[PDB]
């Protein structure tokens, strides 16, 4: 099947590992110019963006910044070893070791350099890695932006791998499966203390999509269904279909000239059915699928079968028509008829099921006790280690339901059926013959049905909520009376292989649902903090629900993603994304500020303001900030096209501050700084009422200027009119930016721990139930 | 007020109708209000003071629902009940012995106990039935 | 000095539909007493196909009546009420379609479309008088001409 | 607007018309397209208006 296929193909999750730094700066060496404008001969480092590649616009930015929180997220590992990353620092003292290679790039470039000091030479001289063996911690000098550094050391210190060892592999089981006393369990390794491990993330489900998602609810029943059918045994030594069809002949004394009922009590029996009704009801209980009835009300053996199926299966467990149908066949057919009571009119709709009503009206005290254990037999809600679950009633687990089934089914058949041809008392009686000759074996199969059930829902992660579903599994009668008539005395387990992959498949489940519910609420909350409006997040929820790998996203309605958008906004983002995320909203101003591409800002004043004296640019027309001046937001103006305000300040001469990520030109020429270009960019807004076409000019006055002796020969300082609001690169301090980066010196990581523990089986004829007696216990 | 009556009729009601032989449907609602009852109360704790020579006296409730399997109430069922309803009845009494010791001149309508100021949580608004006293 | 047919302030933010969806929700979890159980629970997935869009409906009857407002800016001649002999039919598969299928991209009148609107119905108009004043005149020149 | 096929498919596995007795069980999801949506929307405007 492909459903099993897709639920089976699901790995656990990839594990991340690190191989460089993560860095958004690097040192990179400018020319510095003399408070005059005079180039130096010394040049200096400077920190710039590795990738200067920030967007036009404030909206533009913030999707910017959002991309980049995906690519953290994207890079940071689950664990790391600094070792992996070490290189040789050619220039160490004691030939020590420095992470990453980037690192290594910059201390040769600095220690090569004539420019550079004779301190910053003696500090990379001693660059060098500490090992402490006993503590297993290693030491390495990085040479990190303090923004790289921050993030870094987040990863560094914020790993998801935990020590490793037998106890922890043992504990990895269910408790009940170790519990149980016919498994027994083995180990021929011991882990060594620097073994690790992640653990799945086994929160229950946070979405409830248990409650009014029916259709992806319908989903994932359905493949949980599925998996169980996959894993649920097959039965072993099952009484031969030959045999028991030439048995049950000679019970019911078939006639060749007579038109009998008795023969349809013989359709459909076979291991296959008997098969197929463990099966399906084993696995409908797992899943919390429901199952629906099929059956011919002219096969009184199949009114039988489900007597003793609605003895041993809750009756939620079924959709209500299709109980409601069995049960008004098996009132009118076995139970009236055999007490002479008229034929109950049973309403459709009716608040009462059948049974209900007959207990009301039955005096007969077997059949009303079987009636009211069958009207009130329901599943019990129980925690049981942290996964909820749906536990049977005890006296089902042990089999004494099959035993006071059996009492009414006795009373039923001492009746006289006073209003009936006794050839109809006759059949009914066979029928219950035919159940009642196999009284041991349906209660060694009830008991089998129940361990089996509880053993594989021990392994079960997800809570197991009983919800009516969409759609249900059909489940025939017939099926019900081959695994009846059928049944052998053979114990079948499932196997403690069966179970583990189970439990595997289960978890990696799990741990996807909820490693990508992280991922989604992570995206959506950034967004939304970004203040992304213009964003619309089904794509998000989309790749959600194709990343949980079980549901057709061309079957889902956008509607419903919305809702899982509006669901997932209310959960708390997980702790690493979050503070991952906090670094980058606490960093991203000064990320875009050191772009070079966009500045954030222009000043239009109308007097003449001296330009800034800074040693990377000369004379430079740059303003460190917005201060006596009213600001436009570009963004704002670009969002409502409403230009009556700039359009009035820029015919009015009047100072303002555009505010806005913005394009910029770098012009050196003196003569255009005298010839006044800069004032002359804002009369296209005014024309075309459009500022994405906006690209104010940032002078770059200087000795490399072709018209510098202009500065040079007449005592000048530059004015200009206007500013552009932009913000200076921070110099490049080798020793400041060295960091001891400290990790682990070694460690095994290790995916599945129970390709650690080897187990088997007792043999199964020893096998015992929750009682402490023998599962089955015929002969 | 309300819930601790409420209290005290559910189980008043327990030991009059919760009886051998008695038919469950003469039972039914009281089943259902008493596992509400018990759902409501458990996983809570209580505690009534030592005011006086009153004895400081600690209540965890982590009781099973009671059982809804029986066409008539057998010895078995009424002894649960019994054990179940026994400490209940301890705690309500105790509870209101609790009460009637404590006095207030600034609010003396509202609770004076803690347990009674617990009680009258919106949580235990569930308890609350028939108050026909 | 337009006469203008206007909704509920309600309708017009679609806070309303929040209610809807309440009554509906109620409907949902109701016992229908004496339905057939199949026939319940496809009435009550129904009331809840229609619950679960809740934000798109409200999108939708927002859109509706911003589109309604605008086109209305633009008529010159009085909205009068009247029961009209013949009526325009409307499926309410349509409406299914309509709550089913609107998504959230918003769409309203072009400024062309607006101005083109509130011309033709000027025009409409300013014929409407001027046909009004020749009719008047003639009937008028008739009458005092004593053209019996 | 929504995918037809997508909201019709949802709309058939949520009603579960073809498990029922109605007589009419294929009318009932006919003229649910995005042609009678933007009918719908031109009926209900120009009527309020007109």
């Amino acid at each position: 099947e492909s459903i099993l296929k897709k639920l089976e193909d699901i790995k656990p999750e990839q594990v991340k590992k690190q191989t460089k730094l993560f860095r958004i700066f690097e040192p990179r060496q400018l020319p510095v110019y003399r408070a005059n404008g005079e180039k130096e001969l010394r040049n200096r480092w400077y920190w710039k963006l590795k990738r200067d590649t920030l967007p036009d616009g404030d909206y533009d930015v913030r999707e910017y910044f959002l991309n980049l929180y995906d690519q953290v997220l994207t890079e940071m590992p689950d664990y790391l070893l600094l070792k992996d990353m070490a290189v040789e620092n050619k220039n160490s003292r004691d030939a020590g070791k420095v992470v990453d290679s980037e690192t290594a790039a910059i201390c040769d470039a600095i220690f090569q350099d004539e420019e550079t000091e004779g301190v910053v030479r003696r500090f990379i001289a001693e660059m060098r890695q500490r090992v402490q063996a006993d503590r297993n911690v290693v030491n390495y000098p990085s040479i990190l932006h303090p923004i790289d550094h921050a993030f870094n050391e987040y990863f560094l210190q914020h790993q998801l791998v935990e020590p490793l060892n037998n106890d922890i592999i043992f504990n990895y089981i269910p408790e009940r499966i170790r519990n149980d006393v016919n498994y027994i369990l083995n180990m021929d390794r011991n882990l060594p203390s620097t073994a690790r491990y992640i653990r799945p993330n086994l929160l229950q489900d946070r979405l409830n999509l248990h409650d009014n998602f029916e259709s992806l609810w319908d989903t994932i029943t359905t493949s949980n269904y599925i998996l169980a059918r996959s894993v649920v045994p097959d039965l072993k030594e099952l009484v031969s279909t030959e045999a028991q069809i030439q048995k049950m002949s000679q019970d019911l004394q078939l006639e060749a000239l007579t038109i009998q009922s008795e023969t349809q009590f013989l359709t459909g029996i076979n291991s296959q059915a008997a098969n197929d009704c463990f099966k399906t009801l084993i696995a409908a209980m797992l899943s919390q699928r429901t199952m629906s009835l099929d059956f011919v009300t002219t096969n009184y053996m199949s009114l039988i079968s489900g007597m003793w199926l609605l003895t041993v299966v809750p009756n939620d467990m079924f959709i209500r028509e299709s109980l409601v149908a069995c049960q008004l066949a098996i009132i009118n057919t076995i139970i009236y008829p055999a007490f002479g009571m008229q034929r109950m009119h049973y309403r459709n709709g009716d608040p009462q099921t059948p049974f209900q009503i007959a207990e009301q009206q039955i005096q007969n005290f077997q059949v009303a006790n079987w009636l009211h254990f069958v009207n009130n037999n329901q599943f019990r809600q129980v925690v049981i280690d942290g996964v909820l679950n749906q536990v049977l009633n005890d006296n089902i687990r042990n089999g004494h339901v099959v035993n006071q089934l059996m009492e009414a089914l006795m009373q039923l058949s001492r009746q006289q059926f006073p209003t009936m041809p006794v050839d109809y008392k006759r059949s009914i009686q066979r029928g219950i013959l035919l159940l009642s000759n196999r009284l041991g074996q349906l209660v060694d199969l009830t008991r089998l049905l129940a361990y089996n059930y509880e053993t594989l829902m021990a392994c079960i992660t997800m809570n197991m909520q009983h919800v009516q579903t969409l759609t249900t599994e059909k489940l025939q009668l017939t099926s019900v009376t081959s695994l009846c008539m059928l049944i052998g005395n053979a114990t079948v387990i499932p196997s403690p292989q069966t179970l583990f992959h189970y439990y595997n498949v289960n978890v990696n489940f799990h741990s996807n649902y909820n490693e990508r519910i992280n991922d989604a609420v992570a995206i959506i909350t950034a967004a939304n903090r970004l203040n992304l409006y213009q964003k619309k997040m089904k794509s998000i929820v989309e790749d959600f629900l194709k990343r949980l790998q079980i549901f057709d996203i061309s079957r889902v309605p956008d509607d419903q993603m919305y809702r899982l958008r509006d669901r997932l906004r209310l959960l708390p983002v997980e702790i690493r994304r979050l503070d991952i995320f906090n670094l980058i909203l606490m960093n991203m101003e000064q990320i875009e500020r050191a772009s070079d591409k966009i500045a954030q800002g222009v000043i239009i004043a109308y007097r003449d303001m001296q330009l800034e004296r800074d040693e990377m640019y000369g004379y430079v027309n740059i303003a460190r900030n917005l201060d006596g001046f009213q600001q436009i937001n570009l963004e704002e103006l670009m969002r409502t096209g409403d230009y009556a305000q700039i359009t009035n300040m820029l015919l009015n001469n009047q100072p303002v501050a555009l505010v806005g990520a913005l394009p910029f030109i770098t012009d050196s020429s003196v003569i255009s700084l005298v010839a006044k270009l800069d004032a002359t960019v804002f009369a296209q807004i005014v024309k075309l009422r459009k500022v994405d076409t906006l690209k104010p000019i940032l002078y770059k006055i200087n000795s490399d200027s072709n018209d510098f002796y202009l500065v040079a020969n007449y005592d000048w300082v530059p004015t200009s009119t206007t500013k552009v609001y932009k913000q200076i690169p921070q110099q490049f301090d080798f020793r400041a930016s060295m960091h001891m980066l400290t990790s682990n010196l070694t460690f095994t990581v290790y995916s599945d721990l129970l390709a650690f523990v080897s187990a088997d089986t007792v043999e199964p004829i020893n096998a015992v139930a929750f009682d402490n007696m023998r599962i089955m216990n015929e002969l | 007020m309300d819930v601790l009556y409420s209290l005290s009729k559910t189980l008043k009601d327990a030991r009059d109708k919760i009886v051998e032989g008695t038919l469950y449907s003469n039972v039914s609602d009281l089943i259902q209000q008493f596992n509400q009852m018990i759902i409501t109360m458990n996983g809570n704790e209580f505690q009534t003071g030592g005011i006086g020579n009153l004895p400081i006296r600690n209540w965890n409730f982590d009781f099973g629902l009671l059982g809804t399997t029986l066409l008539n109430l057998d010895a078995n069922y009424v002894e649960t009940a019994r054990n179940t309803i026994d400490y209940f009845v301890d705690f309500v009494d105790n509870v209101c012995m609790d009460e009637m010791v404590r006095e207030s001149q600034r609010n003396g309508i509202a609770p004076q106990s803690d347990s009674l100021r617990k009680l009258s949580g919106i949580k235990f608004k569930r308890i609350n039935f028939d108050n026909s006293s």
